[PDB]
């Protein structure tokens, strides 16, 4: 124990460490985008006088009639059939309110919820009294968006077996633009734990559920060999998410394997992160390429 | 195809009651329904339709 | 050794390439067998029988795996040919990932292919609501088509800017592995009920509408309530893209279409 | 109705020519057609099932009724596969050395 | 016929006057007066269920 005290170091700009030239088209608000006979405005732009004027910093992406600008920092926008993770912040008479890093709050209707029992027994006003008992304040769920309201609000449902209240683990919050769209956002990484890559920016890390809805508590001690894996994935996720890297299964597996040689406690330094991110970059380069 | 798609997508907590009108090969259609779902079905058929008509 | 066998090629005049080629393999195989080595050794028959039995065993297990295999499905090649046509168009990108243009079509009711390309390829989004409420009738009118030469000059242009999109989707439809002709694909679209819904939407009484129109007024109301559903579902697409220029004249058309005869329905409503 | 009439009658009215009775017997006196299947694919089903991911197109394809005459004995199919694969290991390797080198080519 | 004209009187007169007098509804209620009826999906649903109401 020495309580090391280093000194701040000036940042090196322009990313000269690798060296690349962009071939894209970049704009800033006020710039006049192509103004041909007929075009359709996207999200990020607006129209003035016979002019398509960009309204946010980013890069233009067009698919065959459509000029739009993709910003690099926004809040989550809901879409149909999108996996999200949220937390209960208000319990109302006939609904809950969930925060999922959006411009508003998200509503979980009582009509869409896997009540205890998991079968056809009954649904009446007697359940309304105890609905506010089990889904209390500050709990974690994992649901799926149902529909889009008329003011940007999102309604999310829990009509499956893989959805419901979550258990033990750790949570890491990042920006909701570093999660890669896929067809399987549920993963069972062969390390000793699992992960859910929420499209809204919520990353949940929990141990594998041994064999085989919130009915089971399982509030019993977790083995020592599982915590070290969860801490390793927590630190690796922070490392990959920070500089640029877009997140998905192979990048996390690659960095996890790359993180074995030295201890989990000592990886917080600016350079050890660099020597791991560069190694993952080149391993991805020698595998994809 | 509408009926087949519904029947496959229908969950296992519902007890369906099919009402056909004397379909010949009904002894295996309910076999297939009773095997797709972990459920047991019963088949009833009659003869001698009343109010005879020529 | 055998009586002289008739020539399968020359004696019976069967001038089939397969027949001649199979004959040549048979003669070549007999010649090569005449120089065989294994026939001579001590236990050729027993090990030959063992090899035969083993070959049948391998064949039986591979047949059983093929029976319990996904490639055994009948229409799976058709499903693949119906996926490649959905990928050549920029809807699906690579191996089960859907683009943004592929998410607009999911939240529709009918004619997803012809309607998303119309939303993108700008041919309707620069017209007044009372007209685009008439062009959209050609999809679901379900009647024989005979237009009127007294219609405006823009309608005689407005009709082929969607048949061109039909003659743009048909070529990729046919040359992708599908067995549906391009012409019968364009034959689905007909424009019998195009002018009547126009004066109907402008706000003219139905009494002379039925008289002038050459069709009974029983399918008009159903075509209307079919049209109003797609106009109610295009709002979610205009909102998803973020282009309220069309989403405003479409909302005006939607409120301009709701009459009171449509909602009459039955006797004991209330 | 359930006895609420004396009898009932179904008159066939031919007004243009003789109705070719020989097909009349095929329809009146003849068992109904077998319950076949007309499962087919359209863009709407695939598009709807691609966005949400809880099923697959192969699952609805195989669990349909057109594959019933094939999948009725599937469990027996993999059971026989397992038994036959076990029976594979019980066969000693035939001799391939010496003058039996041409044995596989001779078999072919 | 009095029963027909009173059931039809309480059925048809539940809507606007412009729609109350139309060639289809007069050409159908006239044949309904004599005791006849034409039923197919090419007529108005309110006129569709009137026939089965009387039948």
């Amino acid at each position: 124990m020495a309580m090391e005290m280093r000194l701040p170091v000036a940042r090196k700009p322009l990313s000269e460490r690798l060296g690349r030239d962009t071939k894209k088209h970049l704009v800033v608000p006020g710039d006049t985008i192509t103004t041909d006979t007929g075009f359709m405005r996207g999200h990020g732009t607006y129209m003035g006088e016979e002019k398509l004027i960009a309204s946010v910093a980013g890069s233009v992406e067009r698919v065959n009639k459509l000029i739009c600008v993709k910003a690099l920092k926004t809040r989550y926008i809901g879409e149909v059939g999108d996996i999200v993770v949220g937390r209960i912040t208000e319990v109302q008479q006939k609904r809950w309110k969930v925060e999922t890093n959006s411009r508003l709050d998200s509503v979980l209707l009582l009509s869409s919820m896997n009540l205890p029992g998991g079968e056809l027994r009954r649904r009446s006003a007697e359940d309304e009294l105890a609905m506010r008992g089990f889904l209390q304040e500050g709990d974690l769920i994992s649901a799926e968006v149902q529909a889009v309201f008329s003011d940007g609000a999102v309604s999310l449902h829990t009509r499956s077996l893989k959805y419901g209240k979550l258990g033990q683990g750790v949570l890491v919050q990042v920006s909701p633009s570093l999660v890669k769209r896929q067809k399987t956002h549920f993963h069972d990484l062969p390390c000793g734990a699992s992960v859910i890559l929420g499209n809204n920016g919520f990353i949940w890390i929990y141990p594998t559920p041994e064999h085989k809805g919130g009915f089971i508590a399982n509030l019993e001690p977790v083995s020592l060999a599982d915590r070290e894996v969860i801490s390793r994935l927590r630190n690796c996720i922070i490392s990959l998410v920070t500089q640029r890297m877009m997140l998905y299964d192979t990048s996390i597996l690659y960095c996890y394997e790359a993180s074995l040689p030295h201890q989990i406690k000592d990886i917080l330094k600016p350079e050890i992160m660099e020597e791991i991110v560069m190694e993952t970059r080149q391993r991805l380069l020698e595998q994809e390429g | 195809v509408v009926w087949e798609e519904v029947l496959i997508m229908l969950p296992d907590h519902v007890s369906i009651i099919l009402l056909s009108a004397t379909v010949p090969n009904a002894l295996e259609f309910a076999d297939w329904i009773g095997r797709l779902k972990r459920r047991q079905i019963y088949v009833i058929s009659t003869v001698t339709r009343p109010v005879p008509l020529e | 050794a055998g009586p002289p066998t008739l020539d399968p090629v020359n004696d019976l005049q069967l001038k089939d390439m397969s027949v001649v080629e199979g004959g040549l393999r048979a003669r070549k195989l007999e010649e090569l067998i005449q120089g065989a080595q294994c026939v001579h050794s001590p236990r050729f028959p027993a090990q030959y029988l063992k090899l035969r039995e083993r070959m049948q065993i391998q064949k039986e297990m591979e047949r059983l795996r093929f029976l319990l295999s996904d490639q055994s499905l009948l229409l799976l090649p058709e499903y693949h040919q119906r996926v490649e046509v959905l990928r050549t168009l920029g809807y699906v990108d690579e191996a089960g990932t859907v683009k943004l243009a592929g998410r607009v079509a999911c939240a529709m009711s009918s004619h997803e292919l012809l309607l998303t390309e119309l939303m993108f390829d700008n041919a309707l989004s620069t017209l007044r609501p009372e007209e685009i409420a008439a062009l959209l009738s050609g999809l679901v009118c379900q009647s024989p088509g005979d237009a009127g030469d007294q219609l405006p000059n823009t309608l005689k242009q407005g009709i082929e800017r969607v048949r061109a999109v039909a003659k743009r989707i048909g070529e990729v439809q046919v040359a992708c592995g599908l067995n549906q002709t391009v012409e019968e694909f364009v034959g689905e679209l007909n424009f019998g009920l195009v002018e009547v819904v126009y004066e109907w939407a402008r706000g003219m009484p139905f009494s002379e509408l039925a008289g002038l129109s050459g069709t009974p007024e029983g399918l008009v109301v159903r075509c209307i309530q079919r049209l109003a559903e797609m106009c109610r579902s295009l709002r979610g697409a205009a909102r998803l893209v973020g282009e309220p220029v069309l989403g405003a004249k479409m909302e005006t058309a939607a409120t301009l279409l709701r009459r009171d005869i449509v909602f009459a329905a039955s006797l004991y409503t209330q | 109705r359930r006895g609420l009439d004396p009898t009932g009658t179904v008159i066939l009215l031919c007004k243009g020519r003789v109705p070719e009775m020989a097909d009349l017997h095929r329809m009146m006196m003849g068992k109904p057609s077998q319950l076949q299947s007309q499962f087919r694919l359209t863009y709407t089903m695939i598009l709807n099932l691609l966005r949400v991911d809880a099923l697959r197109v192969e699952d609805m394809m195989k669990r349909s009724f057109s594959e019933f005459p094939s999948r009725k004995d599937s469990k027996a199919h993999e059971q026989a596969l397992a038994e036959l694969t076990k029976r594979l290991g019980a066969l000693e390797e035939p001799d391939m050395t010496g003058q039996l080198v041409d044995l596989p080519e001779y078999y072919s | 016929k009095s029963e027909i004209h009173l059931f039809l009187q309480r059925c048809l007169a539940r809507l606007r006057g412009s729609d109350r007098q139309l060639p289809q509804v007069l050409h159908m209620s006239e044949l309904l007066n004599r005791g006849l009826g034409v039923h197919h999906s090419g007529i108005l649903p309110i006129l569709k269920e009137i026939v089965e109401m009387l039948f």
